[PDB]
């Protein structure tokens, strides 16, 4: 009867073990009074959780605990627990226990401030904490392989062996979603209309989701978009007015591969994977070119695996098979690699069990997990 | 939705069924009515919460709750948020809890303006000598500040750990478990939206 919790820079998916999906999926988001005193629509509360954050937000400021997956505001952090627990999950944590997930080179007083956290206040059974990365892996049925994780504030690439992530060799690349999102209103915003507004913001985040792609050969649709038309979409905004991108579509993503379109001396993510995984024993590099599995919402665009093979097949040697994984799911393969580990009766003796705490203390976390 | 004065009049009566007062969202942003309230509230012992949160309240009304702390023994939880307290309120709150056993949850979010690096880094230097406050409600800026304070609070939940300790008081496995995880699949799961 396990519980499973991810938590997300900006979405939080919590639900039941052995589900398909989770049963809960509001965004990460704790929102207060605007300012100006006491302007209120609220009666007798303090702040807003959850989806009661997302409406109202006219005159709400709302502000995510976690910021680039680490966790920024622990009081927050528990609101949004127990928002979880008692409100969208409706149950005890007492009667469960919590499968809890934490970003690559997180640190470790705030792994022993979740466990404490899940200990004392929500008393919990036990509890575990497994980085999101691994549980990706899991749950594209692989122990052996390489994640790149790229969410909604920053990109993971996490060399894995048989169930346990190579802090050496991770590396972490500043650039996500929402510098895509920017990018995207920057360049839409230059050449004729003004989303300034976040309410427009989100129109912008939708015309991301909705029509850009990954271009394989960038100089090539570039070079079509300038002779050609076949590359144009149109989008309907909501006051009825409709706008055509064509050469956006692509150059938005073209990011993740050319940080430098972002004003950024950093290297791609294909530079970023390939460089991790030679930072990696010899002896495993062959398995990880073959399981590089994707993860995250930034790599649902069409054509990013595509280019990911090109690009790693042109760094990697002549010999190397270069499979890029990208399952579907990929927005809840987190979750759902927990969701079959907290399943699993073999990994039910490794949960931490409430007497383990009492006596060690939180600091247990860091062995028996890692 | 609460009225003021009976309310008050209740606090000053110590009456025995008010162990909430929730001021929050009120217009009457009177800094004397607010400076009385932490005077009733000083010798007051039922009252376990103090809330009043967006009510225009400033520093004034956050000095009288900062030396009152000392005196009342018996607030658990304090709430000031979304109001306009500038470093000078909220450090002379935090100097109070340098000597304050019962409080143990105290927010200050969604305040006037940043309360700056230093600010930040006195809450941390003053609450550094403090055992007893488990929550602190406020999003630090700087990573600094904001590890040592998650440290501190760790450890004055620890403490409960610990008394509560002595008090109720007087491999093979992981790699079977790879392979069952190559095993699984989304197969074996109940579906469900
Ligand atoms: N189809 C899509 N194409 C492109 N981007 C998408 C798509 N769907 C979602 N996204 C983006 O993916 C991001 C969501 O990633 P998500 O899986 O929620 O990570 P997160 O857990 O919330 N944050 P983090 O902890 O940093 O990984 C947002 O920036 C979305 O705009
Ligand atoms: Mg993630």
């Amino acid at each position: 009867a396990a519980l499973v919790v991810d938590n997300g820079s900006g979405m939080c998916k919590a639900g039941f073990a052995g589900d398909d999906a989770p049963r809960a999926v509001f965004p990460s988001i704790v929102g207060r009074p605007r300012h100006q005193g006491v302007m209120v629509g609220m009666g007798q509360k303090d702040s807003y959780v959850g989806d009661e954050a997302q409406s109202k937000r006219g005159i709400l400021t709302l502000k995510y605990p976690i910021e680039h997956g680490i966790v920024t505001n622990w009081d927050d952090m528990e609101k949004i627990w127990h928002h979880t627990f008692y409100n969208e999950l409706r149950v005890a944590p007492e009667e469960h226990p919590v499968l809890l997930t934490e970003a690559p080179l997180n640190p470790k007083a705030n792994r022993e401030k979740m466990t404490q956290i899940m200990f004392e206040t929500f008393n919990t059974p036990a509890m575990y904490v497994a980085i999101q990365a691994v549980l990706s892996l899991y749950a594209s049925g692989r122990t052996t392989g390489i994640v790149l994780d790229s969410g909604d504030g920053v990109s993971h690439t996490v060399p894995i062996y048989e169930g346990y992530a190579l802090p050496h060799a991770i590396l972490r690349l500043d650039l996500a979603g929402r510098d895509l999102t920017d990018y995207l209103m920057k360049i839409l915003t230059e050449r004729g209309y003004s989303f300034t507004t976040t309410a427009e913001r989100e129109i912008v985040r939708d015309i991301k989701e909705k029509l850009c792609y990954v271009a394989l050969d960038f100089e090539q649709e570039m070079a079509t978009a300038a002779s050609s038309s076949s590359l144009e979409k149109s989008y309907e905004l909501p006051d009825g007015q409709v706008i055509t991108i064509g050469n956006e579509r692509f150059r938005c993503p073209e990011a993740l591969f050319q940080p430098s379109f972002l004003g950024m001396e950093a290297c791609g993510i294909h530079e970023t994977t390939y460089n991790s995984i030679m930072k990696c024993d010899v002896d495993i590099r062959e398995d990880l070119y073959a399981n590089t599995v994707l993860s995250g919402g930034t790599t649902m665009y069409p054509g990013i695996a595509d280019r990911m093979q090109k690009e790693i097949t042109a760094l990697a040697k002549s010999t190397m098979k270069i499979k890029i994984i990208a399952p579907p799911e990929r927005k809840y393969s987190v979750w759902i690699g927990g969701s079959i580990l907290a399943s699993l009766s073999t990994f039910q003796q490794m949960w931490i069990s409430k007497q383990e705490y009492d006596e060690s203390g939180p600091s247990i976390v860091h062995r028996k997990c890692f | 939705p609460t009225v003021i004065e009976d309310a008050l009049d209740k606090i000053k009566s110590n009456d025995p069924d008010t162990t909430e007062v929730n001021l929050n969202n009120i217009e009457n942003i009177t800094t004397q009515t607010l400076t009385r309230f932490a005077e009733a509230l000083k010798d007051n012992t039922v009252v376990k919460t103090f809330s009043l949160a967006n009510t225009h309240a400033d520093d004034s009304a956050a000095m009288a709750i900062a030396e009152m702390l000392k005196v009342n023994e018996h607030i658990t939880n304090v709430n000031v948020e979304s109001n306009f307290i500038t470093g000078k309120g909220i450090l002379a709150i935090m100097r109070a809890l340098q000597h304050n056993t019962v409080l143990t949850e105290l927010r200050f979010h969604n305040q006037r303006h940043i309360m700056g690096s230093q600010v930040e880094m006195e809450i941390v230097k003053l609450l550094k000598e403090n055992t007893t406050l488990l929550r602190l409600g406020y999003h630090f800026e700087l990573p600094g500040p904001r590890m040592s304070m998650t440290s501190i609070l760790t450890r004055n939940m620890d403490k409960q750990r610990q008394k509560r300790l002595q008090e109720q008081k007087q491999r093979s496995a992981h790699e079977n478990l790879m392979e069952a995880i190559r095993g699984s699949s989304i197969k074996q799961l109940k579906r469900v939206e």
